[PDB]
């Protein structure tokens, strides 16, 4: 009786974390741990590198 | 102002309805324990960032010390869903679930 | 981008200026033996209010001489309290105490 | 000041008709990872396979 | 053979708070601080004897892992990595060692992966010929079992 | 003579690969029983034991 | 030039070795935030005299 909603899977929030790096002290290489832990902790460890 | 209005408008109409997406149920042995305490069985493959995950993984020691202090406070506790689960009264299958 | 004081003084009300601001906390230290530079850096325009009101974190970096760099900002505890879904469906932070 | 230990039901019930296994199953279970219901279904379907 | 930890050694649980960066003789050395005294030891050499247990190699950075191993050598630290799980083939002296484990691989193998170590039973090894040339240098070994 | 060691292994010939066991290293190892869901299980996983 | 300890030990008397020596007084100071280097510099041979 109505298209009341809009189904979506992995919702994106209204806020987010921007991050400026000091390029002199940052290594651009992606960092990683064990693949299981990296699957979870990975995106975060990479943002606040 | 106009910007805020549309933001307020876009939030006014966020009719999005979450369905469980692609997930993972990592085996408990493969997870470093500090991660394992945070996790609750499954999780979305689209883990977002969250600073609580830097715990015992960031090399910046003051940061890890601070985050560890906050996460060890009684007033706060990080987690990664799934958490709440609600089966049907008749079909006995899972329906709504927290995450 | 540099904002000439001319434009700051003579612009119509309602122009939206875009000031930039260096965060000098991570400026490199000069070599102990290197001869002095000639010239003096000068800032002419200043904020009346705090500018970094969105600063979750600052200086995710180690320092030799000190346990944490001065003015480093740790993430807030609220950034990480996954909390709970109240039965009414409003979100809640974790309780600060029992009861 | 305590000593945690497995205690087989056979040492408390006298009637042997209603006891099948031993501490051994408990030990082998302690060897297992925590299991989601979906994982359990996986193990079952695999043992069928 | 599991070597005994000698007499003067101080047990230290591994923790990230221990190893850290610090200025030390115009270099940014991966300093270790010893909790019984709180003293800092930027160089792996000259560190106090340390039975360092290591329950989890989670966030352990390569500089730190390598610095620990360097402490095992240069300072005779005895470290005990409890995170590891392994099968152990036992070689006869004639078959030697088909595999070759770098220190880095033992300090970076994913948790829950089965390591496969080999161990000599050199008991069936015949006496050296009486006129065989002397061996100037030593034969050293780093990996040992914690259990039978 | 010259038998450096005499071990007692599980019979590979009895617990065959038809049972899905792999006794090539000392322990039994059965793949795809206790596995992560939704990502491929790693090889040489300890869970196999 | 590096003098191997092998040659220092096994050379005939009367060979004239040429040792080098860094004067480290003017070595640059590391950046305050830069991550630690891996490895340790080691000198094996030393003068007996100034």
């Amino acid at each position: 009786l109505s298209d009341d909603f809009k189904q979506i899977s992995d919702p994106k929030g209204y806020l987010t974390y921007s991050v400026k790096y000091e390029d002199q002290f940052t290594k651009k290489d992606k960092l990683r741990a064990s693949e299981a832990d990296d699957r979870i902790v990975g995106p975060t460890v990479n943002l606040f590198k | 102002v106009s910007g805020l209005l549309m933001v307020l408008f876009k939030v006014m109409t966020d009719n999005r309805l979450v369905i469980v997406g692609e997930t993972t149920t990592p085996m408990s042995n493969t997870l470093s324990t500090v991660v394992n305490n945070v996790l609750r069985t499954t999780y979305h493959n689209n883990v977002g960032v969250n600073p609580a995950l830097l715990r015992d993984f960031t090399q910046v020691n003051w940061l890890n010390r601070d985050i560890t202090n906050m996460l060890q406070q009684a007033g706060t506790k990080y987690g990664l869903g799934l958490t709440e689960t609600r089966l049907d009264y008749v079909r006995l299958v899972k329906t709504i679930v927290g995450h | 981008q540099h904002v000439d004081a001319e434009s700051i003084m003579t612009a119509p009300k309602g122009k939206l200026f875009h000031l930039q601001f260096m965060d000098g906390l991570l400026r490199p230290e000069p070599s102990a033996f290197d001869p002095p530079a000639s010239g003096e850096d000068m800032r002419l325009i200043y904020p009346l209010q705090p500018i970094s009101v969105a600063r979750s974190m600052r200086a995710i970096v180690n320092h030799n001489e000190v346990d944490r760099p001065r003015g480093a900002v740790a993430p807030s505890s609220y950034e990480m309290d996954t909390g709970t879904l109240s039965r009414n469906g409003d979100l809640l932070y974790s309780p600060v105490a029992n009861g | 000041r305590y000593h945690e230990s497995v205690l087989e039901i056979a040492d408390i019930f006298d009637q042997a008709d209603f006891i099948q296994t031993s501490d051994a199953v408990r030990q082998l279970r302690a060897l297992m990872p925590t299991l989601s219901t979906s994982q359990i279904r996986h193990a079952i379907e695999r043992i069928a396979q | 053979f599991v070597p005994d930890v000698p007499e003067g050694y101080v047990a230290v649980q591994y923790a990230h708070r221990l190893f850290s960066s610090s200025l030390a003789n115009k270099r940014n050395r991966v300093t270790y601080t010893h909790p019984p005294t709180g003293m800092a030891y930027p160089s792996p050499t000259g560190r106090p004897h340390v039975h360092m247990t290591i329950n989890e190699r989670a966030g352990m950075s390569k500089l730190v892992a390598d610095n620990i191993i360097a402490s095992v050598i240069k300072s005779n630290w005895v470290v005990d990595i409890l995170d590891i799980e392994y099968t152990a083939e036992v070689m006869t002296p004639s078959e030697g060692y088909t595999q070759h484990v770098d220190a880095e691989s033992i300090m970076t193998a994913p948790k829950g992966k089965l390591f496969h170590l080999q161990f000599m039973d050199g008991l069936l090894r015949p006496e050296p010929s009486a006129f065989d040339p002397p061996a100037s240098g030593e034969d050293m070994r780093l990996i040992y079992p914690l259990q039978p | 003579y010259g038998a450096a060691v005499v071990n007692i292994d599980l019979n590979r010939d009895f617990f065959d690969t038809a049972t899905g066991i792999d006794l090539t290293k000392g322990i039994p190892l059965v793949q795809d029983l206790l596995v992560p869901i939704g990502v491929t299980a790693g090889a040489e996983q300890s869970a196999e034991y």
